[PDB]
């Protein structure tokens, strides 16, 4: 029953799991788990882009075995970089973020937990979660990578929040 | 050591292109 790359597929460094929630634990529901770039695109092709939703919603993309909640053992001592977005940016930013995460672009070893895009009333929020909030070398490198892969204006505000706060 | 499986953004999209075209049998 283990999810594994298919023949001739491009394997990922980790299995990942898509989740979603909609404001209407089991608030957050699994969509599916994938092991290769091809499986990722197949899953992705079925999902509405976050910019095409206007109701209170979230997508979560986390390493398999990590629940998208801070109480998870992998998240308990961690934190996240948060970027608030005016409407119209979330779809492209989400895609850029998860491609970077899946492709191991952050170069922080095992530290990445997952990514979230949140659709709110007059803004959207994108974030990337890591395991150790007190690891400044790691959080700084994640910040630098975000700057490079999101391609947002240079004065874009990013904020780091430790989960326990 | 580096991870085994590193993909640039362009490499991710190159794979998408391949996947898109596979409606024809090889």
């Amino acid at each position: 029953k283990a999810v594994v790359p298919g023949p001739a597929e491009h394997p990922l460094q980790y299995n990942y799991t898509f989740w979603y929630s909609r404001r209407t634990e089991q608030n957050i529901k699994q969509i599916g788990t994938f092991a290769s770039v091809e499986q990722f695109w197949r899953f992705y092709s079925h999902m509405v882009r976050p910019g095409d939703l206007t109701g209170h919603s979230d997508f979560h993309l986390f390493k398999e075995g990590i629940k998208p909640m801070w109480e998870d053992d992998a998240n308990k001592n961690g934190g996240k970089w948060i970027i608030r977005l005016r409407k119209g940016l979330a779809s492209r930013c989400w895609e850029n973020l998860i491609l970077a995460m899946l492709g191991e672009q952050f170069m922080v070893g095992e530290e990445i937990c997952g990514a979230v895009v949140s659709v709110r009333f007059q803004e959207d929020i994108i974030s990337i979660w890591n395991k150790t909030a007190s690891d400044q070398a790691t959080t700084a490198r994640i910040r630098d990578t975000l700057r490079r892969v999101l391609n947002l204006p240079p004065n874009t505000i990013m904020e780091y929040k430790t989960h326990t706060d | 050591p580096w991870p085994e499986y590193i993909y640039t953004r362009l490499e991710m999209y190159n794979i998408l292109k391949a996947e898109h075209d596979s409606i024809l049998a090889e």
